[PDB]
This record gives C-alpha cells, structure tokens and sequence, in this order.
C-alpha cells in the first residue's frame, strides 16, 4: 500500500512535493495540450495527482497489467529454476538436462520478447508503443513489417525467438523417453505442458484484476463517505455516514477482499509455481510422541 | 395450480372426506375400505400404482403352486386384484409394472423363489421394482414420501441381512442385488453386522440417527421391518396431507395402518 | 450518434453475464457445501475452495466492464460506429464466457462438494479439474481485452 | 420512420372498442374460472355432507360479485362511447380517450381475473376445510372476503380512469 | 373501406367462440354421464337435460351472430370504423363469455353428474351452481347486445 | 401523442401489482386452510400474513391512483417525458409489487404449516415475512421518485 | 429528445429486477428456514442472517435506481441520447446483476438453512456462502455506479 | 461501413460458442472424473485426458477470435462488406463446430469415465473416440482460417 | 453485389450442420461402445467402425464447404447474387444431407455396438447398415458439387 | 431475374428433405434389424430387404435434384420468375414426399422386424407396406417431375 | 405475374399434405398388421384393407395434384390473379382433407387390427367404420375438383 501511494482509499503526501505539475494551466482546464508537466519523478509511490484523474484508469490499469506480467514472469523464472536444484538435490538422473532446461528455456524465452518489450517501452519511453501496440508487435508470427519496433534489432530477434521456441518442442518430449529407453509415462508430461504454460502464463493477470477490484470498491467506498461528509455535515447525518462506511470497510474492504486475495494467492502459488516443484505423493512421518496426549 | 380445479377436484375432496371419516371386525373393514377406493373409479396410473404396491405381494402369494387354492380366500380387491411356475408367471407378467422386469430378474421362477428365503428375495426385487417406478413419475411431494418408504424397507432388509441372513448368501452384496439417501449411500449398510454398527451406519443421517435408538424394537424383526418400522413411527409426518396435491396414496396407507393396528388389538 | 448506445450496452451485457455466471456457479458450490459439511466439518474450509474459484470469474468480468466503461470518451474522440461495434462485441465475448466458465465451475463445484465426503485423494484431482475449467475465464477475458486494444483505432 | 408513421395512424377508436370489449370478456373469464373452482370443492362437499350447502353458497356469490363488477364496469365504458367524427377521427383528444379507454380496459380485466383466481382458489380451500371442521368456516369467509378486495380496487381504478374520456 | 371486413370478423369470432365452448361442455357432461350411467341407470336421463345445456350457449351464439350479421348493410350507411370496430368488439366480447360460461359449465355439470348419484338431496345444490354459472352467460348476452346497439351509428 | 404510453402505465402498474397480490394471497390462504383443520385458534392469528399480502395491492393501488392524476392533458402540456416516465414508473411498481407478493405467498404458505407444527417459531416466521414485505414498500419508495420527475 | 423514453425505463428495469431477484431470494430463505425451524425452534433466529443477506440486495437496488433518477434532469442539461443510453444500460447491468446474485444466495440459504440443524459450522458456512454471494452484488453495484457516473459527460 | 458491426460481432461469437461447447463437454468430463476418483483414486489423475483434451477447443476459438481481431485493419485497407461478411461467417462455423465437438467430447467423456472405472483395457479405445471427436474441431478451426483467409476483394 | 454474403452464409451453414451431424454421430457410437469397452474387449476394438465412419462424413461435408469456399474469387469474376445463391442453397443441401447422414448412422451404431455384443454374427449386418447410411452422405456430397460446379454458370 | 434465389433453393431442399426422411427411415430400419439379429442372427440377411427398399428415396431425391439443377441455365435461356417459382415448388413436394415415404417406411420395417422374428409366416407377406411405401413415394416422384416438366412453359 | 407462384405452391403443398395423410395412416395400419401377427397370422391378407385404403387416399393425391398442374399454360389465357390464389386455395384444401382422412384412417385401421383378434367376424364392422371415415376423403377431393376451376378459369 505504501508503494501504491494510497492510503485508506485516499492519497497522501508523497516523499516528493508534487511529480506532475499542470503545464502552465492557471486557469485553464487539466485536458488540454500543456496538460500536465512533470518536473521530476515521485520515488516514495505513485504520483498524487494521477490517483484522483479522471485519466486514473489508463494509466493505472496499464501498470497493474505490466506488474502483474512481471511478476509472473518472475515467479514462472523461479519455479523452472528450482527444478535443477531439485534434481540436483535428490540426484535425478540426465532427465533434468534432458528436459528440465528445455522446459525452462521455452517458456522463458516466449516470455522474454513481451517482458522486455514491456522493459524497454518503459525504459526507452517508447510512447509509440504502449500498452496496446506491444501486443501488436506480439501478435504478427509472420516475418518483415515491425515498423513499430522499437528494439534495434526485433526484426531479427523476433525470428530467432520463434525459431528458438519452434526447435524447442521436440526438446522437450524426445530426450527422456530416449534415455528411458537406452536404460532399458512421458505422456503425463507431453501435451500438458504446452497448454499449462499459457494457462500459468494468463493466470497471473488474476492479481491485476484483484487489484483493480479492490481500488475500485475502496474508491467507491471513499466517495460514499466523503459524500456523506460534506454535504450531510450535519451531526446526524455526519455520525450514521461514518457508521456505514465503518461497516462497510468491515464487511467488503477488511473481510471479503481479504478473503478473496488469500484464495487467489494460495490458487496463484499453487497452479504455476508449485507446478514445477513439489510432484506430490508422500506422507507425512509421525511418531507415537503423545501426539494424542499432547 | 388450476390443473386441480380443471380437473380431479371433485375426487380429491371424496378422498379427503373419506380419510376425515376414517379412524371378522378387521376383514369387514378392509373390505369397507377396499370398496371406498374402488368406487372412487392422470390420477389412474397412480391408483395403478397404489394397487400394484400390494398387488406385487398378491402376485408373489399366487406363485406358489403347493395349496394354491387357498389364495382365493384372501382375495381383497384393495390389493389381491385378479389382474393384479414359469408357465403362468409368463401369463402373470402382463398388466403389473414390477412384472416385465421381474420376468428377466426372477427367470429362475421356484429356483430363485424358494419360499424359505428367495421367495422374500423375488418380493423384494418386485417391490424394489415398484417403487421406482412410483418414483419414475415425478412431479409432487409425494416423491419424498416414497423415497422415505424404499429406503426404511432396503434398510430393513439389510439389516435383516446382516442379523441372521448373512449365512443364508445374503452378504454385503447381495444388501442392494437382492434386497431390493439409500438409492445413493446404502453401501453405508453393507458392513452394519451388529446393532451398535447399525446404528452408527444410522448416524450417518441425522433424521435416521436416533431412530434406532436402543434397537430393542422394531429393528430386532427380520425380513422388511427393521426400518419400516421406523417409517410406521414417523408416519405422523403423512398425517400432515397437505391440500392441493396426491393424497391418495397417503389416504390408502392410513387406512392400511388403521387396519393393522384393528388386527393388533384383537383380543384387546 | 447510437454507437455509445451500443458500446454502453456492451459494457453492461458483459457485466450483466459474467454476474449471472458467477451467481449459478456460486449458487451450485453452495449447494453442494451445505450438503457435504452437514457429514463433517472438513468441507467447511477444506472444501470452500469454489466458492473464491466461482467469484474470481465475477471479479474478471468487472475489471473488464470497468475497462470498457472507460474506453468510451467522446469528449476525446468523436467515437464512429466502429468503436460502439467493436465495444459490443467485447462486451458480450466477455460476458458469453463468464456465464460458460460459471456454468462449468458450479457443476464442477458441486460434484467435487459431493464427492469431498469419499477418498480425500480426490481433491488434486477436483482443484485440477476446477483450474482447467476457469482457465476459460481467463481466455475470455484476453480476448475481451485484445477486442478493447483494437477498439479504439478506428479511422 | 415510415413504419413508426403507420404504427403512430392506427385508429384510436378500433383501440379503444377493443380494449372496452376485453375488459368484460376477462372478467367474465375470471369469475367462470374462480366460480369453476369454487363448485368443485361445493361439490365435494356436498357429496361427503349436504348439510353445509348455505355456507357454500357465500364463495359462489362472491365470485359472481366480480363478474358483476366486470359487467358494471363494461357498462360505463359504453356510455364513455362517443360518434367518432371523421374530422376529428386522429385528433390529440380522439387518440387521449382511445388509449385511456383501452388502459381502463385492460386494468379493469387484468384486475378482475387475479381477484377471480385468488378467491377461486380461496373457496375451494374454504369447502374443504369447513368440510373439515365447521368451526373454522367463519375465518376462511372471511378471508375470502378479505382477498375480494382486489376486484374492488381494480373497478375503483378503471373508474377513476374512465374521467379521462374526452371525445368531441 | 375496412369496417365491413372488420364486422364480418367480429360476428365470425362471436358465433365460433360460443360454439367451441358449448361443444367443450357439452362433451364433458356427456363424458360425465356416461360414466355415471353404469353405476345408477335409473338416473342416466334424472341429469341428461343439464348436460346438453350447452345447447342453451350455442343457441345464445347463434343468436349473437345473427344480430351482427343484421346490422351490417351499405344500402342502409356507409358505415365507417367507428362501426365495424364495435360490432367486432361485441362479437369478441359476447364469444368469449360464451366460451368460458360453456367451459365452466361443463365442468361444473361433470362434477354434478357424480355428486347428484352419491347424493340424491344434492340435486338442488347442482342446479344452484348451474344457474349461478348461467347468470355470467346471461351477463355476458346483456353487455353483447348492449355493445351492439350502439354499433348502429 | 405521446401519453398513450404514460396512460398505459398507471393501468400496468396496477394490473402487474394484483396479478403477484393474488398469487400471494391465494398461496397463504391454501396454507391457512390446511392449518384451520385441525388447529383451530392458530389459524384466526395466521391470518396477519394474508393481511400483510392484501396490503400491497393497496399500495400499488396508491400508486395507480397518482399516476392517473398526473395525467391531466387539459392542464399541463404532457410532453413526451411525461409519458415516458409514467410509464416508467409504473412498470418499476407493478414489476416490484408482483415480486414482492410471489414471495409473501411462498414464505407465508411454509410459515402457517411451521406454526402448526411449533408454535414457537411463530415470531421468527412473522420477521422474515416483514423483512420480505419491505421490498413491496422498497418500491413504492422508487415509484413515487420517478413520478416527481414529471416537472418538465 | 427520445433519450429519457429509454433512460427512465432502464432506470424502472434495474429496480424491476432487484426486487424480482430479492423475493427469489428470500422465498428459498424463509422455505429453508420453516424446514429447519420446525424441527430445532433454537436455531431460527441464526437461520435468519442470510434473509437479511439477500434483502440488502433490495436495498443495493433502490440506490442504484435513486442514483439513475437523480442523474436526468432536463432543466439542468440537454440530456443527449449517449447520456440516456448509458443510463439505460447502467439500470440494466445493475438490475441483472442484482437478480442474478439474489437467486444465487436464495438458493444457497435454502441448502445451507436446510443443513444448518444437521451440524453448527452451518451458521458459519452458510454465512460464509452469502458473503461471497453478495460479494457480486456490491460489485455490480459499483459497475452500475461508474456506468451511471460516466453517463453525466455526454461530450 | 457496416462490416465492422459484422466482423466483430462474427470474432465474438466464435469465442463465446467455442467457450459454451469447451464447458459443455467439460462439465461431463468433470462429473465423470469425480466419479471414478471416488471409486477408484488411483486412476484419477490419468482419467482427466479428456479434461484436458477440453481446452485445446478453447485455445483453438482463442485463436480463431485473435485471427478474426487482426483481420479487422481499417488503416491497411477501407473494409468493404465483403470482407466483414466473410470474417462473421468464418466465425461463425468456427464456433459452431467447436460447441458440436465439445457436446460430443463431453458425451464420450462422460461414457469413458464409466467405461474406464469397470474396466481400465478400454483407455486406448476411449482415446481413439476422443482424438476421433477431436477430429471435427480440427476440420472447423481449419475452416474458419480458411474462410477468414478470404478477406481480399 | 451482396452475393458474398449468401456464398459465406452458406458455406458456414455446411460446415456447422456438418459437425453437427457428425458430432451427434459420434456421441452415439461412443455411448453405444461404452457397454463394448467392458463386456469384450476383444470386440471391442473391432467397435470402431461407426466413429470412422461419422469422421468420414464430417471429412466429406468440410470437403464440399472447402470446395464452395474456393469457388468464390471476386477478383476473377464478379459474383452475381445468381452464384451465391447457388452456392448457399449447394452448402444448405450438403449440410442438412450430411446432418441426417450423420444422426442416422450414430443411432445405428449404437444399436449394432450391443447388437454384435450380444451375438457376432451381427457384425455383417451392422456393416451394411453403416454402408447403407454412408451411400446418402455420398450422395448428398454428389448433389453438393454438381450445384457447386452449377454455380458458376450465371452471366 | 432473381429466379434462382428460389429455383436453386428448392432443388437444394429437394434433396435436403429426402436425404432427412430416408436416413430417419434407414436408422428406425438399421435399430429393429439389428434387434432382430440379436434375437436371431439367421433372420439378419434376410431382413435387410426394407433397409434396402428404404435406399430408393436417396435414389428418388438425388435424380430431382439432378433434374432440377439442369433445369436452371440462364445461358441457354433467362428464367423469369415464374420459371424458379415452379422448379421450386416441384422440389418441395418431392421432397415433403420422400420424407413421408421415408418415415412411412421407417415405422412399417421397424414393426415388421419384430412381425418376421415372432412369425415367420407373416414375414414375406408383411412386405405388402413396404410396397405401398415405395408406391407412395414413386408418385410423388412423378408429381414432381410433372411440376418440373414445366420449366420451358413461361415465355 | 406472381400469382403462378402461388398456384404452384398451392399444387406442391397439396401433393405433399396428401402424402403426408397417406404416411400417417399407413404407419399405424402397418403397426396394427405387425401387432395381429403371430396371434393370428391366418387373417394377415385380410388386414391389408387399410394397406389399400392409404394407398387409395395417396392415389386420390396425386391425382389432384396432377390435375392441378394441367393447368400450369401460360402460353394462353394470362393467370391474372385468379389463376394462383384459386388453385393455392383448392390445393391447401385438397391437401388438408387428405391429411385428416389419413389420419382418421390410421387411427381407425390400427384400432381394427388390434381388435382384428378378438371377435373376427367383426372384420365386415371393421372394414365399415373404415369406410365411413375415408368417405372424407373422397368428399375432399371431390371439393378440390370443384375448387380447380370454379375460380381459376372465370377470371374474365
């Protein structure tokens, strides 16, 4: 909450005074061409004024977005590398280099040309892009065109990415059945794993939507409130708005959000990086040590 | 809604004043009921089925022969109609709903009717039988009432099973592929071999829990009695008869119950 | 002039069928919970896993409503019929898939609420059985968002 | 447009007729229904015992009383009738009286086959139950009387609509 | 230009509803009685006369009908829609009194068949009910010929 | 030209609101007979929930009788707004008021079969009834704010 | 214009269908309740929470209808057909959604009042239940408020 | 000028069919799986092929759907009718032959279940009936594409 | 002039009522070689048939949409409505044929799948009743291409 | 003109009914054979003389529309729209009658399965249906052929 | 000039409501004939009058429907607008009747190979009623020969 510069559904002061300043606008309106001048970057969180905008929405659902494929990303990164310390550990057989780095390097690399696209739209403020012309970019698999990359060499790299991820399905099918046979159940593993990785790979947008969600109700509620507040200042009126909005963040803000973000959580955990590590099975070993007396 | 004031409205008010009324001595009132109901000829195929309830039994009764001849004194229209040994089980097999199916289930005829134990057996799929196909026709309240009944008499036999009939091949198995939330959970009773394991398998539907209760009654006969009995006692619930839907077959069981019970005081 | 009519009308089918959705699914894992926790208190907690499950399915199609509501700007953009035209077809790809995912994810729900009561070795099973079947909200709604990306380029 | 022309040229006093002629068809369809469903259970009754047949009667004099207000009221809408001149056959005033006629009728039928049903269904409950026990036959009365009222206030209505008629 | 089209229609409709209705009746009293009838012959005919009583509905459509067809004529005026609308909206509205009086009656007298037999004394009550169901139909002739005379304009 | 729908409006609104009353009161009086016969002096105090059913055809009739006031043409020029949002509030109330008594008659039916049974859950039967009956006050409330936005 | 003509009666639907899904509702939840109460009188006054549960959803309605009323006002502003259009759809969305989560948690109240005798952790599980019901309720209360929001620009 | 209101509204309804048949033979090939995982636990994760055979229907209409969106480039070229006309109606096969293969996907999934829990022997023959199944969403996807490949005029 | 809607129309007509005719087609085989799977394996294998034959079907009608689809090339030759209305009813016929074809042989597999459980003897039969069944199909896709190759005869 | 947006159609639907009514034919036939063969495996290849009969409305349906299709040539001859008028009509009855014929004989082969495997007697001589059947459908093949004969009439 | 469109649409619909008739009695004429065999396979031959009586009304049909058509000669006397609506109306006519017959004869075929069984002599009864009722049969296509030019040809 304190990276989101949002405070009980309510901005603050930041560490900076102020990040966008409007561009002259001393009596003229906020949607025009000078808009708004930013003299410099607030660090603490987000800028103040963008939260109560009316442009609040744009910008803050393409961040959420971004954070959101980011931190998936991040978390599938984790999870696949995890499974080489896991063969390591347990001293797996070449299975791991067998598959295990295919499987690691595929999904990486299908992810890598839209993470840092994201990376160097936001780095190179590559504006003729945005949110949506990066999906753009993705979405054409035939070659030529990219008059809107932006990186130097995404006509190429583009290629060589899906040339890369093309060789990699085989890669990832044939090794452990061959050293199953030289030694001498992998379609547990085939099929599953292609669509499983997309699936991982969208899922991650379920906290950019809870996200959202919980701005929203948390903005409403605040509205409600201040609503309450200022034109039913009176004693009464004052006293039952405060009642309601504190049922209110009870009820929705501190019981049902909270509960749906610990479920989607514990869902997210579960589908995407346990999936690369754990396998199931086992029991848990239990002695006779006064478990029921205890 | 106004299906009952389009029709059936006059029958069901007779029915429902005939139940208000209602409260050798037990054969002449059997006999007086049976002949209320018949006078009283949608709600025919469930009178079909009424009927066949205690027609499946009569039917079972005429199979024996053996002093067969004796079947004619016992030959109450209520449930011993006449339309209602493979030779003449083929002939048997026509105008009842059990029968078809019990033509294949039954094929053995004596074989599998010994009347020792398989002739209970043979009743017992007859009346399973029936009963689905009471509950085959869906659409009132009384699908409940029915359900209870099924399940008090599976349950009865399975514990009948259990008791003493486990040594005559009635085993787990044969709980629900010969005697006859029990359409979806009886294998609950398929391992209750005592009266304390009864009862914990009761536990598993509060309703039923504490219905066994000591078990001392009730559950101590043999054949359908040990649930059925159950059913007997809660038939306060039937007693409700709501208006507007089937009571017929809530009516004829009243009766049927007023004239046990007139059987069971004899004698005072 | 009546595209906003279309796009708003859009935006509230969207919102509109993924509530609907999210209600039956809801409502079938209720069912099915008040049915198995009478037995045992497991499926008090152990098993309330649809209930979150069905209502992440209403919180996408929000978000998405949310989104398409603010697409619209005339004040911005002189929005053509092809804005109103694209922002319908979103709302109700949006919406057509949350009541589809609601539909599945109740019926899922309350099979496994039935079955929590045999083997506890089915409940990998029935969570994987249930992400499978929300994975087609998810789908839905990257469709939704592509249709809303190319919404606004109308010339 | 062209379609909206025509549809907005229909003749308000065809309109109004029939709206006029259906109120008194549904009303009479309501009280036949609810008298219908009364007198089964009268005879049902009556088969079980005669000897209720004057507390009987009641349900079936009710359910008459809507068809008399249906009757009434059809009445009324038939004095509201007026020449229909050809001058002012699509005048704002002609096509006002149309639809508020056609409103009336509609009201005023819709009204009398509810109350028609509910006190159908009310008697018939009546019977039995005072077949059951004559005690409670002067609660289910009045009941019924009670639940009658819906007929009443759909007839108040379709009056105090009937003021709107105002063809030259 | 319509107007005669319309009548014609209205007066069809009267005649066609009251017919079907009464038919309705008619057939389930007759059901009715011949249920009855194996049980106590000797009151097959005792209740005969109020199952055909549909004959009585059937009359009042015919006479309906007949008195819209009366009442449209070019040598006598041109009428306009103003007349053909009411003399179809009387013919609808006397055709579906008919046709619920009939259907009304027909059950009223299936259930009367029955209880006249279980009950002699219950007779009167029966012809009670029958003629309180008549009084609609003859509620409904009323309002039909009411309707119609202000047709002629 | 216009007020034919605003017209049409106050007649819906009563027509919808006694089509859910009916429905309602017959429900609740089915259960009440079934009660009466063998208790007798629980039925005479069950019938307050046909009561309350009963009232909300007042309440809709209520409703009706402002709408055909307002519908003066004589007096004030009815615009096309003002038959548009009289009909507009009518539909609300008679849609509300049928709802509303569906209910009633559904929970009143089960309520006088639970008070024959135990009589001490009479009081828990009467406040959900009451809770539900609210809903047909709850629209009211909305007929009669789109009603005053016949101002222009 | 026409806007209001489509307007005011999307603003009538929404509170239409808010009060058809509320007495859905509270049908299934005073069945469920007389069920239960008849048999253990001690817990009826427990089995009641989740009628209030779904009459809150009327209560959701009416605001959103107010709102929808106060937001057309012709002396204030020339109300164009994009603001009654949007208008219209906020109703609608607000009204389904209303509708849908009313049935959802009549039906689950009814199974959960149904089960509540049989074990205690129904008074929690059962409430658990309605609050993720009318978790989709406050969230199309807030879709239609937005919507309703954004209906006041009109360019 | 109205072929956009076509195409897009084409895209969407092949999405949403092709979502309403993955969930219609998805709720069965549920039903089934919890069913024999009550029974028999061991084989429940093996039995959730056709489970997952489900969403390769879903990921196809995805497909379709984004293949339909990047079809629709006023910029590149002024879209007459008869490109609009042919992306709906490539849509539109597209996602009615993905709801006829999910019914058929969940009926022979619902029939495996069962088959596989009496009898284990006849998972081979259950996933020939499936890839069999499968075959008509392969030919439809095949469809659509070839149809949306048609948008030059 | 709109004849490309007619054509489209009809080809997408085709192709769904042919996978819908050989879905349902399949639906029966599998539900009849269900019982098959169990009682003889052994025969089981053999059960095939009918699957292969639906897929056949399915194979001919998207055969015949494909070919009705690359008879229109507006660029080679302006399509009069003439053609395309050709073309829609071809792919009309061909769908509605290759529908029937497809319910009636679904039906008779699954009787043949316990026809030949119960006695192998039947196998014959059950394979000249799917023959018998597969000789409309390829009459219907005869008809289709005839009006197909007719279609393009307009001036 | 616009002649064959009819014509064509109907000679589309010609076939499209008769494939309808003979595969519903076929399959009743193909279900009460394979009954037979179970009951008896030496009645099945004798008892496939109605499944065969049943083949002669494909047959019928595959020539009219043959006929029907050569009847539409705008290059030898512009139609009018009388000329697509009565093509169309003339499919339509022949296809209307090889639907009838076809569930005519779909019933009579699926009673006369049962007739021939309880009495062998009866069995030759319940062939008597399947004639008339065939008889039924042959005239209204040459109704419409003499409906069609009419295409060269108008002028 | 669009009126033959009608008129063939009034000759097609009768053929098919005809045929239709025809297949609605024969189906339950067979189901009969199968249900009386074996208990009586003797009087299999003399249950083949309904067989006759559906092929009758087929015949009957498609005589009308031929006879319809003879009038299809627009190189003389131009249809006008008589020419489709009279021969739409006796061909929907035509077909109604044959329809009803069929199915009257069915009803009454099927009901006289049931009881064929019982009391055999009552086949002449039978064969009665069954002729009774498919004098409908008759009487409609007689009204369709009376509809085919009673407003075709006197247009002028």
């Amino acid at each position: 909450g304190l990276i989101y510069n949002e405070f009980f559904s309510v901005p603050f002061e930041i560490f900076s005074h102020s990040a966008y300043a409007c561009r002259d606008l001393s009596c003229s309106e906020a949607t025009t061409v000078g808009l708004i001048k930013v003299r410099d970057t607030y660090p603490f969180g987000v800028d103040p004024v963008w939260h109560g905008s009316r442009s609040e929405l744009p910008f803050l659902n393409s961040l959420k977005m971004k954070m959101s494929i980011l931190l998936g990303v991040a978390q599938m990164n984790l999870g696949i590398i995890l499974s080489y310390f896991n063969a390591t550990f347990f001293r797996i057989g070449v299975n791991i280099w067998c598959q295990f780095i295919p499987q690691i390097i595929f999904l990486n690399s299908l992810f890598g040309y839209l993470s840092l696209l994201i990376i160097l739209k936001w780095i190179t403020g590559s504006q003729a892009d945005l949110y949506h012309v990066m999906i753009y970019m993705f979405l054409s698999p035939t070659d030529e065109l990219g008059d809107n990359q932006l990186f130097p060499g995404q006509k190429t790299a583009q290629l060589v990415l899906l040339l890369l991820a093309f060789v990699s399905v085989p890669w990832m099918l044939l090794p452990k059945p061959f050293i199953l046979k030289m030694q001498h159940h992998q379609m547990i593993h085939t099929i599953e794993f292609v669509l499983g990785a997309v699936s991982n790979t969208a899922s991650y947008l379920r906290l950019w939507a809870l996200s959202l969600a919980h701005s929203e109700l948390s903005s409403v509620f605040y509205e409600k409130v201040l609503l309450l507040a200022w034109g039913y200042n009176n004693i009464l009126i004052l006293i039952v708005g405060i009642i309601v909005f504190i049922f209110a963040t009870v009820g929705v803000l501190l019981v049902m959000e909270t509960l749906s973000a610990f479920l989607h959580a514990l869902r997210l955990h579960w589908v995407e990086f346990q999936n690369k590590f754990y396998e199931g099975d086992g029991y848990k070993f239990s002695p006779f040590s006064f478990a029921l007396l205890d | 809604a106004m299906t009952f004031n389009i029709h059936g409205g006059y029958l069901e008010a007779i029915v429902r004043g005939y139940r208000a009324g209602l409260l050798t001595i037990v054969e002449k009132c059997t006999l007086k009921l049976v002949d209320e109901y018949k006078h009283m000829l949608p709600l025919s195929t469930f009178l079909e089925y009424i009927t066949y309830g205690h027609m499946i039994d009569n039917v079972v009764l005429i199979v024996t022969g053996r002093d067969v001849q004796e079947l004619l004194e016992k030959c109450h229209p209520l449930g011993m109609f006449d339309s209602i040994m493979r030779e003449l089980y083929r002939l048997v097999l026509v105008d009842t709903p059990l029968a078809p199916y019990f033509s294949e289930c039954i094929t053995s005829e004596d074989l599998d009717d010994m009347n020792i134990e398989i002739m209970r057996n043979t009743l017992y799929k007859a009346y399973l039988e029936d009963f689905y196909k009471f509950c085959q026709k869906l659409g009132g309240a009384t699908a409940e009432i029915m359900s209870d009944l099924l399940a008090f008499e599976a349950d009865r036999r399975a514990v009948n099973i259990t008791i003493n009939s486990i040594g005559t091949e009635l085993t787990r198995d044969d709980r629900r592929k010969l005697y006859s939330l029990y359409p979806y959970g009886h294998e609950e009773l398929a391992v209750c071999e005592d009266i304390d394991q009864v009862r914990g398998v009761m536990e598993k539907y509060p309703p039923y829990q504490s219905i066994f209760s000591k078990l001392s009654y009730g559950e101590s006969q043999m054949l359908d009695k040990a649930f059925y009995e159950e059913e007997v006692k809660r038939l306060c619930l039937a007693f409700e008869q709501q208006f507007h839907y089937g009571v017929f077959f809530a009516y004829m069981r009243l009766r049927e119950q007023e004239i046990r019970n007139l059987m069971w005081i004899s004698e005072c | 002039e009546t595209a906003p009519f279309f796009g708003f009308l859009g935006a509230a089918a969207a919102l509109v069928f993924s509530c609907m959705g999210a209600a039956y699914g809801t409502a079938k894992s209720g069912v099915g919970v008040a049915s198995m926790g009478v037995m045992r208190p497991e499926l008090v907690m152990k098993s309330i896993v649809p209930v979150v499950m069905a209502g992440v399915l209403g919180i996408y199609g929000l978000i998405i409503a949310v989104i398409i509501s603010t697409g619209i700007n005339p004040k911005a953009k002189s929005y053509y019929l092809f804005d109103g035209y694209a922002h319908l077809s979103s709302g109700l790809a949006c919406g057509l898939a949350g009541l589809s995912a609601g539909m599945a994810i109740g019926i899922v729900g309350d099979a496994g609420v039935r079955a929590n009561a045999q083997q506890p070795k089915l409940f990998v099973g029935m969570i994987l059985i249930l992400i499978f079947a929300e994975a087609l909200a998810l789908y839905g709604l990257i469709v939704g968002i592509i249709l809303s990306s190319r919404a606004g380029q109308s010339r | 447009s062209s379609w909206s022309r025509a549809l907005v040229k229909i003749s308000p006093y065809t309109f109004s007729a029939i709206g006029i002629a259906v109120a008194i068809g549904v009303s009479v369809l309501g009280a036949a229904w609810g008298i219908y469903i009364t007198g089964s259970s009268l005879i049902g009754a009556a088969i079980k015992a005669p000897r209720i047949t004057s507390k009987n009667l009641i349900s079936v004099i009710f359910c008459e009383a809507v068809a008399i207000y249906g009757v009434i009221v059809a009445i009324i809408l038939q004095t509201k009738l007026e020449s229909v001149p050809a001058s002012q056959i699509y005048a704002p005033e002609s096509l006002r009286a149309g639809y508020a006629i056609f409103a009336s009728g509609i009201i005023v039928g819709f009204a009398n086959l509810v109350c028609g049903l509910c006190v159908g269904i009310i008697g018939s409950s009546c019977a039995l139950s005072d077949a059951q026990n004559s005690s409670l036959f002067v609660k289910i009365l009045v009941i019924e009387i009670f639940g009658s009222a819906l007929g009443l206030f759909g007839v108040i209505v379709g009056i105090i609509m009937s003021a709107q008629a105002s063809w030259p």
